[PDB]
């Protein structure tokens, strides 16, 4: 339902609240979350 | 529940990279389960677990 | 000798047997075998028991039929062929198949095809020498 | 010139659709070319002169011409509509001369019947009617198998520079059983009349042997890769390499020798499985035994494992010897 | 947050059985799981009682009569006219 | 038992990036087997073949999607008025199967004397891709899936300095044992794999 | 009797039973680790 990156080779991928906490392809222990869809805006000062 | 606001938290109960914060928002979102009481008496599942 | 039939008329032959390979008919207890492109109908009454050997690619099942000489454990009373001393009976056919998941479920259809016959011929003579009787009267007060 | 063509007819139960032609020449038959059928694309044909008669006759794909000829052939043609019939009949009369004959077959499903020897096939009559016929083209040889029975072997259409791909389950051996004191005379007329050679097969066989485990009697027939053991109800395939020992232990009794084989993985009959074999044989059981090798192959192959004819010795020994030549496993 | 109970007792004046419905009354999940504990479980009851301490029941009593009058729950009768089982309020100091 | 419709079919649609995704699965041999999917020809007419099953050709490593999309997986489909092949996964389009597609394919099978898929059948194969897609992988699974990965690995930067490391911790223990003969070759291999840039 | 475990000893960085202590420069990047580290501690949880 959320995407999630992978730590060592950069790969996109989800879980589902009950995967193991690992990359599918490379088996890293470590992922990000991807950045929200909101809009973000700054005020360039 | 804490007095700040949910509403930032995605499903899995973590905040999102790239979101703006203040302060007392909740940007982890955990919970312990606990012994239910006797409100399963007229509860329409809505008791606290 | 219990007179029993497959098809009477080429219509009731199912149009599934188009495929020139066995096909089972349980409606009719009937194994139809291709012989030399010939629908050949064989009544589960006729077939006696069947042997499954995968040599090679083939799966050759040898189907055995009833013929005299120690046959069928079935006593003299009933003979599943009409006696005669004249006549003569395809004692087996064997046939062979390159598709041998298929022609292990052909012979799994045929012995439960042959269970089936057998279970409702010996439950219809546990009710056959049995004489039908009448009715029970029941009391029309408080029974004993 | 009316060239009357079918479309979609099958010749000699082949796999791929043809398109058939009736000319005042003869009958031609030509495969549809939508299939890469790795094989000759030239048309069949069959001259007028060679037609003897036809019949048409219910089919596996619809109706079936057979094609009767002057030399002892059988043509099969399959994919006929029922409606095809009127046509056929009149352009077939008009073409060759030759009456179309309507032959209904017996769908009784009975077993039992009358054979009948035609010129050019074998028929099964059940009930006055042709059950099934088998061209004699197609018999690679006949055997008689005991005093009332007779096998025929059946040619294995496998891969023929000649023949176009056949589609369905194969028939490979028929048996019929022929009682009276009459089944000899019915073999000599079948084998003369297509000069059928027969054929020996199995380094070598022991008939009537009794097994303790699985309980009832069999044939042991040994193979240079497996060992088959035959039963009336039940037929094994054991491979030499899933022998794993063999016994030849003396009963008590002293009257009884018994050969146990362990074999893995188990034999299986349904739930509770056998990995013991057990033969029981008598010790005053002798039996002769010449083995079917070649000199160049026992000279080969078995030389020092196997004798090429055991004289008249006890059957329990020679069998373990046998064993012991073929699994190379040592007799215990 | 206020789940309906059930609660069937037989001419015995023995209970029998309980049931809690935690979805809401006015859902089709709640006519469903009552039609369903009504008949497949052979209860069979003779009349239905209703009551409550505010005029919120009152919705529940219209449904539960509309429930009634749409799945023609027919009482059993022990061996052809069959009759609806009635529903009613109950007093109840 | 009723014949499947084109609606039936299009619901068991499992598209490349879905095969790229499930592929991997141990279950996903069966899930596949039976399956209806739009292919390309190439000698392009779309048309649909049947699986007959799928093997594993190892050193036929091909890109399935993209350059990182190695993939050693293979399915055996076949034509109804051809004959079996055996075909990569990337050939498949994602695609939707169109009426004339799904006509042609009707039409074959019917000229080979086949029929379609039952309709019991059609909900059965929904229902298995419904739970492979849905499944929650094990810890084991996921290790096996990540050998089998690396057995398909070509090459990867963290994994070349994780297997240089290994090798020089190999090398430091045997320096230490005194084996003048493995160190060699270590050296030699830890040779051949170096010079970055 | 043989190679018995008792127990597991802190690893100071860049000293010479570090994984660090080879890898060259290019690797160091690789690894997420500043090449201008000194080492000279231990990570403890
Ligand atoms: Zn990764």
């Amino acid at each position: 339902g959320v995407k999630y990156t992978c730590g060592a080779c950069a790969h996109n991928f989800s879980l589902n609240k009950s995967d193991p906490v690992r990359c599918k392809e490379c088996g890293h222990r470590v992922i990000y979350k991807a950045r929200t869809k909101r809009m973000i805006q700054f005020d360039a000062r | 529940l804490k007095h700040g606001t949910y509403e930032k938290l995605d499903e899995d109960g973590l905040i999102a990279p790239g979101v703006r914060v203040s302060g007392d928002d909740i940007i982890i979102g955990k919970t312990t389960p606990i012994p239910p009481d006797t409100e399963e008496l007229g509860q329409r599942t809505k008791y606290h677990t | 000798f219990k007179r029993y039939e497959s098809y009477v008329r080429e219509s009731q032959i199912p149009s599934k047997v188009k495929n020139l390979r066995i096909s089972i008919d349980p409606k009719a207890q009937t194994i139809i075998l291709p012989i030399c492109g010939r629908p050949v109908p064989f009544h589960i009454n006729s077939f006696k028991n069947g042997s499954k050997n995968e040599e090679g690619d083939y799966m050759y099942i040898r189907l055995n039929f009833n013929s005299p000489g120690m046959g069928s454990s079935v006593k003299k009373t009933e003979l599943p062929y009409e006696d005669g001393d004249d006549k003569e009976f395809v004692r087996s056919l064997t046939f062979r198949s390159t598709n041998k998941e298929r022609m292990s479920e052909v012979f799994k259809a045929i012995t439960e095809l042959k269970k089936t016959a057998v279970k409702r011929d010996q439950e219809r003579k546990t009710m056959e020498d049995v004489v039908a009787q009448a009715q029970l009267v029941e009391f029309k007060g408080r029974p004993k | 010139m009316s060239t009357v063509d079918f479309d979609t007819i099958f010749l000699n139960q082949s796999k791929a659709p043809g398109r058939f032609r009736i000319t005042s020449s003869g009958l031609g038959w030509k495969p549809s070319s939508q299939v890469p059928t790795k094989g000759k694309t030239d048309p069949f044909l069959l001259p007028s002169g060679d037609i003897l008669s036809v019949s048409w006759s219910r089919g596996y794909r619809g109706w079936e011409l057979r094609v009767y000829t002057r030399n002892d052939k059988v043509i099969m043609l399959d994919g006929f509509e029922q409606q095809d019939f009127q046509q056929l009949k009149n352009e077939i009369q008009r073409t060759f001369n030759v009456n179309l004959e309507h032959k209904e077959h017996s769908l009784r499903g009975w077993n039992w019947g009358k054979t009948q020897l035609t010129r050019a096939e074998l028929v099964f009559n059940v009930n006055n009617r042709p059950a099934w016929e088998i061209p004699y083209s197609e018999i690679s040889n006949s055997n008689l198998t005991g005093r009332h029975e007779i096998s025929m072997e059946l040619n294995p259409k496998t891969v023929d520079e000649n023949h176009y791909e056949t589609l369905g389950d194969e028939l490979v051996e028929v048996r019929l059983y022929v009682p009276g004191q009459k089944s000899q005379l019915f073999y000599e007329q079948l084998k003369d009349k297509a000069d059928f050679d027969t054929t020996s097969e199995a380094i070598v066989s022991f008939e009537d042997i009794l097994f303790l485990t699985p309980r009832g009697r069999f044939e042991i027939s040994m193979y240079a890769n497996n060992l088959r053991l035959r039963g009336q109800s039940y037929d094994y395939k054991i491979q030499n390499k899933n022998v794993l020992r063999i016994f030849s232990l003396p009963r008590l009794d002293d009257r009884h020798h018994l050969v146990i084989l362990q074999v893995d993985p188990p034999l299986r009959q349904g739930q509770t499985r056998y990995p013991f074999l057990v033969m029981q044989f008598d010790r005053n059981e002798e039996l002769e035994v010449e083995l079917n090798l070649s000199d160049e192959e026992y000279k080969s192959k078995y030389e020092g494992k196997l004798n090429r004819s055991y004289g008249t010795d006890s059957t329990y020994k020679i069998l373990s010897h046998c064993l012991r030549g073929l699994t190379e496993r040592r007799v215990i | 947050g206020d789940a309906v109970l059930g609660v069937f007792m037989d001419d015995s004046g023995d209970v029998k059985s309980q049931i809690k419905f935690d979805e809401d009354f006015q859902s089709r999940d709640f006519s469903d799981s009552l039609t369903r504990y009504i008949k497949s479980n052979n209860i069979n009851p003779d009349i239905i009682g209703i009551s409550g301490f505010n005029i919120h029941t009152k919705k529940l009593f219209d449904k539960v009569n509309e429930l009634v009058n749409e799945e023609r729950l027919t009482i059993e009768y022990d061996n052809s006219d069959k009759h609806l089982i009635r529903v009613i309020y109950v007093n109840d100091e | 038992s009723k014949p499947a419709t084109l609606s039936d079919i299009n619901k068991i649609i499992f598209g490349r990036t879905a095969m790229s995704k499930y592929w991997y699965y141990p279950e996903f041999d069966d899930v596949v087997k039976g399956m209806y999917l739009r292919l390309n020809t190439g000698s392009s007419p779309y048309k649909v073949v049947e699986v007959l099953g799928s093997q594993r050709i190892k050193g036929s490593a091909y890109g399935l999607n993209s350059k990182e999309n190695n993939c050693d997986m293979y399915l055996k489909v076949a034509f109804p008025n051809q004959k079996e092949m055996v075909r990569p996964l990337f050939v498949f389009s994602d695609s939707s199967i169109t009426h004339p597609e799904f006509d042609l394919f009707l039409r074959e099978l019917d000229a080979e004397g086949l029929s379609v898929m039952d309709l019991r059948d059609v909900d059965y194969k929904y229902h298995q891709l419904k739970e492979m897609s849905s499944r929650s992988l094990s810890n084991d699974e996921v290790n096996s899936i990540v050998k089998m990965k690396q057995s398909l690995s070509s090459n990867t930067g963290f994994n070349t300095v994780l297997k240089k490391a290994q090798l020089q911790e190999e090398l430091e223990e045997a320096r230490d044992a005194h084996d003048h003969e493995r160190v060699a070759r270590i050296e030699a291999e830890l040779k051949s794999i170096g010079a970055e840039s | 009797g043989n190679k018995v475990h008792i127990g597991k000893v802190p690893i100071m960085l860049r000293s010479k039973f570090c994984s660090l202590r080879t890898l060259d420069e290019v690797d160091l990047y690789k690894m997420k680790e500043c090449p201008y580290d000194m080492g000279g501690y231990f990570v403890i949880n």
